[PDB]
RNA sequence: GGGGACGGGUGAAACAGGAUGAUCCCGCCGAGACCGCCGGCCGCGCAGGCGCCUGCCAAGACCGCCUCUGUCAAUCAAGGGCGAAGGCCGGGGGCUAGAAGGCGAUCAGACACCACCGUAUUCCCGGCCGUAAACGGUGCCGCCCCGCGGCCGGCGCGCGCGUCCCGCCGGCCGCCCAGGGAAACCGGGAGGCUCCGGGCUCUGGGGGGAGUAUGGCCGCAAGGCUGAAACUUGAAGGCAUUGACGGAGGGGUACCACCAGACGUGGAGUCUGCGGCUCAAUCUGACUCAACGCGCGCACCUCACCAGGCCCGGACGCGCGGAGGACCGACAGCCGGGCGCGCUUUCGCGAUCGCGCGGGUGGUGGUGCAUGGCCGCUCCCAGCCCGUGGCGCGAGCCGUCUGCUCCAUUGCGACAACGAGCGAGACCCCGGCCGCGGGCGCCGCGGGACGGCCCGCGGCAGCGGGAGGACGGCGGGGCGAUAGCAGGUCUGUGAUGCCCUCAGACGCCCUGGGCCGCACGCGCGCUACACUGGCGGGGCCAGCCGGCGCCCGCCAGGACGCGCGGAGCCCCCGCCGUGGCCGGGACCGCGGGCUGGAACGCCCCCGCGCACCAGGAAUGUCUUGUAGGCGCCCGCCCCCACCGCG
């Protein structure tokens, strides 16, 4: 399920996104 | 294999309906003379004159077996049917629907 | 408690379980899930969803109604509630299944699928989450809406009367005429709509970027809800049609497929072709089937290639030069395989021309990706199409068949098709049997054989046997559809586009070598690997279609003459006696000969005596006069074949 796979790797990206932010804030 | 194809089995079955009277049911060597004769057909070469009467020879046997090209020294019998009307007719001779009508038939 | 060696598992396996007695059987208990078969074009519910028993508690639509009320209605931002699963957070509980995690096979890897074990979870209770292909991918209320069926509930009419018949209302459905649509399909609407307007909310505006960034809110989190732009790009998509394809299904079918076999190769020497390479030159073209003894035998020639040379075979036409000469050879000596090739030299020629040009002319030079022609291959295929009509907006369908038989679109009985074709058949050559004609040579025309007959089983088409009959159901071949292929040949072609070469020619000759050079890998063949064999004698049997005598010589060969001729295998007797031997014949040392201008070709004799003692992984060919064994003919041929046509 690309489409799904795809959102997963999203999410990964956007949580680790969101704590890297954290880090610096 | 040998199935006979249709240039021979046309052939063959418009031969039967000509002359159903020249051709016999179980001699192939009297339908060769009929077939090879020059007024009743013009097969080129031997091999398909010699198949056309070998399927005449079953199809003669299976129309003088049964009615299976037209028969008209049968048609005859079958116009005799067309005509036949029943001396005595079986049908000349739902109880109220008439008296629904207004005209009653078995009055009552 | 029993009884005694496995058990699990799987596609096969393997791991964990077995004499601490497993699996298996029987009783017994405990624990937690879960409602089987009935169970659905059944139903209920606002969706999500909903199935054990006995209750208990509030509901809900529908129907029936001369019950009450009198617009109290509809659709809906914000706002509120509900919301499968998984997840979460506190409490339980805990069988099973089971993300993670561990193992065991597999595979190049497998860490994935399949097995085995197993935590979170699944189950309950209180919260949170707020999402699903949450779909019927179709908002809700309203009207009209064409018939035909089923099913569920309520009610009514009628009659024998039964859970009958016919309705009505509300649902749940199927099929559809109209209509609609780009179609697939909807038709209780996706109809009544380019002849477009009942009401009301929501969303969309080419594909990505991107549901990302950032801001807000919400959440315990996971995340939800809202939500860009810069920038990139000429397409993305829908539904259908035709082909190609599938590890999709259903029929078939073929030793170019397999059964059951055979005879093999690949392994060894050799022989031919190819790759690699070496080269002055090794002319090349061709690379799965469908390149590779192929493009019909390389002393020279061929011949395209090299190392050197020769000359015009620049025609025919315009201007210009030219008879004592335009053109055009030559003794000797030289130089040089050689060439009056050049030269020194002095001797001719005889208009047959020179010189430039306008233009030829040839070229086995290229490109078969400019081509004709031929030919390979798909395809040893059975398919290919037409006239009119039917169907669709069209691409396209129908005829051309999801039924049966063939070797076959071979037939048959069908069918919005109905008639035609082409291919297959038919045909034609060559047989094997029977007439007659003919005989300078067993050669000229006819028959016979048709699934005809029998016994079945069959609408049929046929088929399966049995025969009779030289002959049986396809003896063997020739021809071989349609649509194609960037298959191959310009090096077959007064085939051929176009460029190159053109007088020191890619013209044409002459010489000598090349293609046959071999560290190599491979394709087609041949001969072997012996006793089913060799070897020495003796018989002797052929077809395609073809002649010999005499003497000399070990043969090879040659001289002489002239009208004609013929295999192996096999059979009979001997020798060898399992030894690389008397298997096998490879190079080389001579020798004698042939065709030849010429070996660098072939032949024979006397030495020699190579590997191979039956070929690994792999694959090929093949069904009656068949495979194989065994020779002969013919092709290209100066000589030559282990090759091909036979």
């Amino acid at each position: 399920m690309r489409a799904k796979w795809a959102k997963k790797r999203m999410r990964k990206l956007k949580r680790k996104r969101r704590h890297m932010k954290a880090r610096s804030k | 294999g040998k199935v006979r194809t249709k240039t021979i089995k046309r052939a063959a079955r418009k031969i039967v309906e000509n002359n159903y009277e020249s051709l016999k049911p179980k001699d192939f060597q009297n339908n060769k003379a009929i077939c090879s004769k020059r007024n009743v057909a013009i097969i080129p070469s031997k091999r398909l004159r010699n198949k056309v009467a070998g399927y005449v020879t079953t199809l003669m046997n299976r129309v003088v077996k049964g009615p299976v090209i037209s028969l008209r020294l049968q048609e005859e019998e079958r116009e005799r049917r067309d005509n036949y009307a029943p001396k005595k007719s079986e049908f000349d001779v739902t109880q109220q629907m008439i008296d629904s009508i207004g005209f009653k038939c078995m009055s009552t």
